[PDB]
């Protein structure tokens, strides 16, 4: 899943489904408003299962 | 809440975050724990650096870096004096300048020699004091209470509003109860055609909200 | 085909049109005669952005006046990709027209990650590490040792752009951002310094929304250019949360510790910058007391990082006050640093207005407004200074100190709001702190001071009553634009009751209830049973999705819908996401069935689109409310009610309505595509909240679909998949959805378009 997400990516990201880069200007956790979504913290026992 | 952890007798920071830290006049640390643990061995002895505590020469701050406690307390005792406004100057680069000065003279007190440091407070603060200092501590002291004046009146206007729209909720909701209760018991005890009686009660609801 | 606007020719890029087209056409006729701003709704079916583009280049063929340049801004570069492309096509059909008597330079813009060549910094994948790159390999100081020496770091690029490429506009050629990496490649040049200026030369410019609404980075279009400049947004309904976005500020106790940590690394700078040099520093001084901070300024192109994130007009002239001297100056962000650390030691949620903040500054470290509104110019004044090299080091006191030009600038329309854990964490150590604002006007004020005429537009807009409401905004036209149809084209049924009669909801606020989990799970297989090649459905929050995913696995029926289809499920990776969109691509076309399955919020549903085949039933789950936000949602609203007149209910109605059905209507390209859309829940029959559905949607949602039970719902897909999969053909359009040439000319016709589209 690693070399597919790593090694690999999308093939057809060539006008769509880009996922990682469909958003011309991503920036840190810094200056935003939404900047709790991935939370380094929180990992629970159901939650990760 | 979360510092290195107290010296002398390291218990307060690690376990409470509860606490507050004192400076001295080298200007290391102490907490209270420090504070009463020193003051019955001793009472004005520095904790590492042995400095000559004048008498008592204690400040309880909550900050952790020294050099902001020093900084924020020695800015505060030279900022009660050198009060001269924008207002108070001719031009802006005289203002922009004594700003500076102003710096100058708490770095200067921070390291430097406090002799002529303490001439140049002589002569400012007696021919200043003679005029604008005391001038100036008057329209501070205006521009506070104000403030704290004008806060209290955002907060009377954001509690009038709550209440005021609680008051549109419950007298829209207790109204309009009464309405229909009110249209029920002139349906049971009166003689009329109904469609009459019943475009009345739709006038009544449209008349009550809009 | 050549239409008769009412002024003009259009050379419209097919030989066919709608109805609905040239309704659009007659109404951006009027806002584009009077200079205003103008609100419009077209829906999903027609090309609006081929109408759209194919009506700004008839005016700026036409009239070399008043409209100067197009700025289209479309939010995602895939979406810069087609803009770009659909006005390439529109530019082949006008020169098949009449040949090469073009000129007309249409041109991308996005960001160095999508228009950088060199081979050491390409392979970075974030934005910041590449912008940091770029500060190192040019600059002002390191392109001049560069220019006195030989060895020294560079990129080729803009060195060889700088000897030659700043004499030649780029001819009259459409360029994507492959088409304009390929010319960079080809004569050597850097082609994002080639965008940036050619900039002036263009006739169409496509970027994003950040690109033009930020303060801190739209500082490129300059005022003469917007004079007469005509602006269309398009997907337009998040524009308040752009906003928010935009200017809202977040602090966090690691960027504090990290700020502590770069002031001690710039506090060793200093001292050893004062064990080399001092004869810059008194040019520091001069340019301070002289002037405004504006001497190096002429030759400043990748020394500009984020500018002050005060806005154009609120910004000032004066001279920075006891902040001079770069000791002082990061004493000055030590006394900041600090308070604001213990101001966010409070472990409890406090709100307070932004000049309670001053106060509480200028009362408890002696810091007051005006050399606290200077800390922006000083810190890219000072870090422009002390030659050092890679900013990205030093994102955190950069933030600091543009945090606190907002502090010393805005007043009662912001909010300070600070938080020592966050809704879904409690009681772990984040403690941070929204400067967060709430006025959404404040940010589009200088766009609508500036520009001509500004255009949003989008396919799903409702009610439009409230856009001029938020946006302190007053257009001249504010248009819907009915779906006229020769075939239902859609049905929308609102699946509320369950299959043993249990009210189907979202009631709960996350916190499972089993049953409708249950009947969610029931409708999911059997519409699976029904519909062909690709189910998309649409949650409330990926914690919401995450349950109901697991009590679908316990519960026995995700096995089942396998059996029917393939799933794809959502996660919040960058990458896995893409990588489940693209097996859900290729399993709707070998053969198979796909199922997507994703959150209403996130970006799954903003730019990446479902079209004929590859999405035929959009299931919305739920209504999607903003549940797990904090305060920053009851003080936007206690803000509507306040200072703008629009209730609670309202705007929570309002909101939840604009995403579901920004996230339903996505999956109709044209009159020949077809898309089953059910709604699933019984909230979306009550009226208000069906009341704020487009009118698109309402015309074809009827009584009888209205609170349909789950196998009413399958037995009405069924008939409506098996009515419409016949051949329809295009001679079952000339009369009623589409127009000839010679079937514009009647005006029976124009009678008709005069009855299709109406205003608000
Ligand atoms: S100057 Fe040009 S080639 Fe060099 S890093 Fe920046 S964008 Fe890339
Ligand atoms: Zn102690
Ligand atoms: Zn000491």
């Amino acid at each position: 899943x690693x070399x597919x997400x790593x090694x690999x990516x999308x093939x057809x990201x060539x006008x769509x489904x880009x996922x990682x880069x469909x958003x011309x200007x991503x920036x840190x956790x810094x200056x935003x408003x939404x900047x709790x979504x991935x939370x380094x913290x929180x990992x629970x026992x159901x939650e990760n299962s | 809440m979360d510092d290195q952890g107290c010296p002398r007798c390291k218990t307060t920071k690690y376990r409470n975050p509860s606490l507050k830290l004192m400076v001295n006049v080298c200007g290391h640390t102490l907490c209270e724990s420090c504070v009463d643990l020193l003051f019955v061995r001793g009472a004005g002895n520095c904790p590492e650096c042995g400095t000559p505590l004048r008498k008592s020469n204690f400040r309880v701050q909550l900050f952790e870096d020294p050099t902001v406690d020093k900084e924020v307390e020695i800015r505060k005792k030279v900022l009660k004096i050198y009060n001269k406004r924008e207002e108070d100057f001719p031009s802006l680069r005289e203002y922009n300048d004594f700003l500076e000065e102003v710096e100058e003279i708490v770095f200067n007190l921070t390291n430097n020699v406090d002799l002529d440091n303490t001439k140049k407070k002589m002569e400012i603060y007696q021919k200043e004091n003679k005029d604008v200092i005391q001038k100036n501590k008057l329209k501070l002291t205006r521009e506070q209470e104000e403030l704290e004046e004008a806060l209290e009146v955002e907060r009377q206007e954001n509690e009038q509003r709550r209440l005021f729209i609680q008051k549109e909720e419950q007298l829209q909701q207790i109204l309009k109860r009464k309405n229909k209760q009110a249209f029920l018991d002139e349906l049971e005890s009166s003689d009329l055609p109904v469609a009459l009686l019943l475009a009345q009660h739709k006038d009544r609801s449209t008349q009550l909200e809009m | 085909m050549k239409l008769n606007v009412d002024g003009l020719l259009v050379y419209f890029p097919y030989d066919y049109i709608y109805p609905e087209q040239f309704s659009y056409m007659r109404e951006l006729k009027r806002t584009l005669d009077a200079k205003g701003h103008g609100v419009l709704e077209m829906p999903s079916g027609t090309g609006k952005t081929v109408s759209l583009l194919a009506l700004i280049m008839a005016y700026q063929r036409a009239y070399p006046l008043e409209v100067t340049k197009l700025i289209y801004c479309s939010r995602t570069v895939p979406e810069i990709e087609k803009v770009i492309e659909e006005l390439r096509k529109l530019l082949n059909f006008y020169e098949k027209q009449e040949g090469e008597k073009l000129p007309f330079l249409g041109l991308a813009l996005s960001s160095r990650k999508n228009l950088c060549i060199h081979p050491e910094v390409t392979p970075l994948r974030f934005g910041k590490d590449v912008d940091g790159k770029c500060h190192s390999l040019t600059a002002s100081y390191v392109r001049a040792q560069y220019q006195h020496d030989t060895s020294l770091p560079h990129c080729r690029f803009y060195e060889e752009f700088d000897a030659h490429g700043r004499e030649v506009p780029l001819p009259a050629g459409i360029y994507n951002l492959d088409d304009l990496k390929a010319l960079g490649r080809r004569q050597g040049w850097c082609p994002y310094f080639l965008a940036r200026y050619s900039i002036l030369h263009a006739n169409v410019v496509v970027y994003s929304y950040h690109y033009l609404l930020d303060p801190k980075i739209a500082d490129l279009v300059s005022k003469e250019l917007a004079r007469k400049a005509v602006v269309v947004f398009d997907e337009a309904h998040n524009i308040d949360n752009v906003c928010i976005d935009s200017m809202s500020v977040n602090l966090t106790r690691r960027t504090l510790d990290r700020c502590q940590g770069n002031l001690e690394t710039l506090q060793k700078t200093v001292l050893r910058i004062k064990e080399t040099d001092e004869q810059r520093l008194r040019d520091e001084y001069r340019r301070l007391v002289e002037g405004x901070x504006x001497x190096x300024x002429x030759x400043x192109x990748x020394x500009x990082x984020x500018x002050x994130x005060x806005x154009x007009x609120x910004x000032x002239x004066x001279v920075p006050g006891s902040i001079r001297t770069a000791e002082h100056f990061l004493g000055f962000l030590r006394r900041l640093l600090e308070y604001v650390k213990w101001r966010l030691r409070v472990q409890h949620v406090v709100q307070e207005s932004p000049p309670a903040f001053l106060s509480g500054l200028a009362q408890r470290v002696c810091i007051q407004r005006k050399p606290l509104r200077f800390c922006a110019e000083r810190l890219r004044s000072l870090l422009h200074t002390l030659e050092i090299t890679d900013l990205a080091d030093f994102s955190p006191l950069t933030l600091l100190a543009n945090f606190a030009t907002l502090v010393s600038t805005y007043a009662k329309g912001f909010t300070i709001i600070i938080e020592p854990f966050d809704d879904r964490t409690p009681t772990i150590a984040n403690p941070i702190l929204h400067f967060s604002c709430m006025d959404a006007s404040l940010a589009i004020k200088p766009v609508f001071e500036r520009f001509q005429s500004v255009i949003i537009t989008s396919g799903t807009l409702s009610p439009l009553d409230i856009y001029p409401k938020i946006l302190d905004f007053h257009p001249v036209t504010m248009a819907t634009f009915t779906m006229t149809l020769a075939r239902v084209c859609l049905c929308p049924m609102i699946i509320g009751r369950g299959n043993d009669q249990v009210a189907i909801s979202s009631k709960f606020e996350t916190r499972e209830d089993i049953a409708v989990i249950r009947n969610y799970g029931n409708l999911l297989l059997e519409m699976s049973a029904v519909v062909p090649d690709g189910i998309v459905a649409f949650f409330t929050s990926y914690q919401y999705m995450e349950s109901t995913v697991a009590s679908w696995y316990e519960q026995g029926i995700l096995e089942n819908i396998q059996r029917n289809k393939l799933l794809f499920i959502e996660t919040q990776d960058g990458a896995e996401t893409s990588v489940a969109l693209e097996k859900y691509q290729e399993a709707c076309e070998n053969g198979r069935g796909a199922i997507l399955l994703s959150v209403a919020r996130g970006k799954v549903s903003e730019g990446i689109d479902f079209v004929h085949h590859y999405g035929r039933a959009v299931i919305m789950f739920g209504v999607p409310y903003v549940y797990t936000q904090s305060r920053i949602l009851k003080a936007r609203l206690e803000y509507l009610r306040d200072q703008f007149q629009i209730r609670e209910n309202d705007f929570l109605t309002f909101d939840a309505m604009r995403h579901a059905a920004q996230c339903v209507g996505r999956a109709i390209r044209g009159k020949t595509d077809y898309g089953l859309m059910v709604f699933a829940d019984k909230r979306f029959a009550r009226g208000d909240k069906r009341g704020k559905l487009p009118r698109w949607i309402q015309e074809h949602l009827t009584d009888a679909n209205l609170n349909l039970t789950v196998d009413e719902g399958v037995q009405v897909a069924k008939y409506f998949l098996r009515q419409m999969a016949q051949p329809f053909h295009r001679e079952d359009q000339l009369g009623l959805s589409l127009l000839s040439l010679e079937q514009l000319e009647s005006e029976e016709t124009l009678k008709r378009i005069e009855q299709i589209a109406q205003q608000l």
